[PDB]
Protein backbone atom coordinates (compact mmCIF):
# COMPACT_ATOMS: atom_id res chain seq x y z
CA UNK A 1 0.00 0.00 0.00
CA UNK A 2 0.99 3.55 0.96
CA UNK A 3 -0.46 3.86 4.24
CA UNK A 4 -0.73 2.53 7.65
CA UNK A 5 -2.95 -0.81 7.48
CA UNK A 6 -6.35 1.37 8.08
CA UNK A 7 -7.76 3.84 5.32
CA UNK A 8 -10.48 5.70 4.75
CA UNK A 9 -12.40 6.36 1.48
CA UNK A 10 -14.50 8.86 0.70
CA UNK A 11 -17.76 7.18 -1.25
CA UNK A 12 -19.94 9.77 -2.77
CA UNK A 13 -18.86 11.95 0.11
CA UNK A 14 -19.31 9.29 3.06
CA UNK A 15 -16.10 8.33 4.79
CA UNK A 16 -16.00 4.55 4.98
CA UNK A 17 -13.04 3.63 7.47
CA UNK A 18 -11.63 0.33 6.97
CA UNK A 19 -8.52 -1.55 6.92
CA UNK A 20 -7.15 -3.00 3.26
CA UNK A 21 -7.32 -6.90 4.13
CA UNK A 22 -11.12 -6.02 3.52
CA UNK A 23 -10.43 -4.32 0.54
CA UNK A 24 -7.44 -6.57 -0.62
CA UNK A 25 -9.50 -9.45 -0.62
CA UNK A 26 -10.31 -9.89 -4.37
CA UNK A 27 -7.16 -8.37 -5.96
CA UNK A 28 -9.13 -7.66 -9.13
CA UNK A 29 -11.03 -4.38 -8.16
CA UNK A 30 -11.45 -0.59 -8.38
CA UNK A 31 -10.55 -0.80 -4.40
CA UNK A 32 -7.93 -3.37 -4.74
CA UNK A 33 -6.24 -0.63 -7.13
CA UNK A 34 -6.86 2.71 -4.93
CA UNK A 35 -4.77 0.87 -2.00
CA UNK A 36 -1.54 0.77 -4.04
CA UNK A 37 -0.24 4.11 -4.89
CA UNK A 38 0.79 4.82 -9.01
CA UNK A 39 1.29 7.75 -11.00
CA UNK B 1 23.12 1.35 -31.52
CA UNK B 2 26.07 2.48 -29.73
CA UNK B 3 24.46 2.42 -26.29
CA UNK B 4 23.62 -0.32 -25.51
CA UNK B 5 20.70 -1.50 -28.14
CA UNK B 6 19.88 -4.10 -25.24
CA UNK B 7 19.52 -1.87 -22.56
CA UNK B 8 17.41 0.70 -24.96
CA UNK B 9 15.11 -2.11 -25.95
CA UNK B 10 14.83 -3.49 -22.45
CA UNK B 11 14.43 -0.31 -21.01
CA UNK B 12 11.43 0.19 -23.82
CA UNK B 13 9.89 -2.97 -22.95
CA UNK B 14 9.84 -2.36 -19.34
CA UNK B 15 8.28 0.85 -20.21
CA UNK B 16 5.43 -0.68 -22.02
CA UNK B 17 4.55 -3.33 -19.19
CA UNK B 18 4.47 -0.53 -16.56
CA UNK B 19 2.07 1.10 -19.23
CA UNK B 20 0.09 -1.74 -20.26
CA UNK B 21 -0.39 -2.70 -16.30
CA UNK B 22 -1.83 0.56 -15.89
CA UNK B 23 -4.17 0.64 -18.83
CA UNK B 24 -5.27 -2.82 -17.24
CA UNK B 25 -6.26 -0.98 -14.25
CA UNK B 26 -8.25 1.83 -16.06
CA UNK B 27 -10.37 -0.64 -18.55
CA UNK B 28 -10.62 -3.58 -16.75
CA UNK B 29 -14.21 -3.53 -17.35
CA UNK B 30 -14.25 -4.74 -20.83
CA UNK B 31 -11.30 -6.98 -20.32
CA UNK B 32 -13.96 -8.60 -18.29
CA UNK B 33 -17.35 -8.41 -20.72
CA UNK B 34 -16.42 -7.35 -23.96
CA UNK B 35 -13.84 -10.22 -24.49
CA UNK B 36 -15.78 -13.43 -23.91
CA UNK B 37 -18.87 -11.48 -24.85
CA UNK B 38 -17.55 -10.91 -28.77
CA UNK B 39 -15.37 -14.13 -28.64
CA UNK B 40 -12.18 -12.68 -28.97
CA UNK B 41 -8.29 -12.77 -28.00
CA UNK B 42 -8.16 -11.07 -24.58
CA UNK B 43 -7.28 -7.41 -24.68
CA UNK B 44 -4.12 -8.07 -22.48
CA UNK B 45 -2.99 -10.71 -24.76
CA UNK B 46 -3.79 -8.41 -27.52
CA UNK B 47 -1.35 -5.69 -26.20
CA UNK B 48 1.49 -8.18 -25.84
CA UNK B 49 0.95 -9.80 -29.72
CA UNK B 50 0.88 -6.65 -31.01
CA UNK B 51 4.08 -5.56 -29.15
CA UNK B 52 5.68 -8.70 -30.04
CA UNK B 53 4.97 -8.31 -33.68
CA UNK B 54 5.57 -4.72 -34.00
CA UNK B 55 9.02 -5.01 -31.86
CA UNK B 56 10.02 -8.51 -32.18
CA UNK B 57 8.36 -10.24 -34.69
CA UNK B 58 9.75 -6.57 -36.92
CA UNK B 59 12.58 -7.76 -38.93
CA UNK B 60 15.18 -4.95 -38.33
CA UNK B 61 14.85 -4.78 -34.40
CA UNK B 62 14.97 -8.99 -34.57
CA UNK B 63 18.11 -9.50 -36.38
CA UNK B 64 20.19 -6.68 -34.63
CA UNK B 65 19.02 -8.36 -31.46
CA UNK B 66 19.58 -11.80 -32.53
CA UNK B 67 23.33 -10.86 -34.06
CA UNK B 68 24.12 -8.44 -31.22
CA UNK B 69 22.87 -11.53 -28.43
CA UNK B 70 25.17 -13.87 -30.66
CA UNK B 71 28.45 -11.09 -29.88
CA UNK B 72 27.27 -11.04 -25.82
CA UNK B 73 27.06 -14.43 -25.35
CA UNK B 74 30.01 -14.87 -27.35
CA UNK B 75 32.10 -12.47 -25.34
CA UNK B 76 31.29 -13.85 -22.25
CA UNK B 77 32.34 -17.53 -23.01
CA UNK B 78 35.72 -15.70 -23.77
CA UNK B 79 35.92 -14.16 -20.51
CA UNK B 80 34.78 -10.56 -21.38
CA UNK B 81 31.96 -9.02 -18.68
CA UNK B 82 28.73 -8.62 -20.41
CA UNK B 83 25.48 -7.21 -19.10
CA UNK B 84 24.51 -10.25 -17.88
CA UNK B 85 20.90 -7.80 -16.33
CA UNK B 86 20.03 -7.13 -19.93
CA UNK B 87 20.43 -10.33 -21.37
CA UNK B 88 18.44 -12.43 -18.72
CA UNK B 89 15.87 -9.63 -19.61
CA UNK B 90 15.78 -10.31 -23.17
CA UNK B 91 15.55 -13.75 -22.52
CA UNK B 92 12.27 -13.45 -20.94
CA UNK B 93 10.93 -11.05 -22.73
CA UNK B 94 11.58 -13.28 -25.72
CA UNK B 95 8.92 -16.01 -23.42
Amino acid sequence: GSVSKWVRLNVGGTYFLTTRQTLCRDPKSFLYRLCQADP
Amino acid sequence: LNNNFLQTLNQAWNDHQTAMVMIRDILMYMDRVYVQQNNVENVYNLGLIIFRDQVVRYGCIRDHLRQTLLDMIARERKGEVVDRGAIRNACQMLM
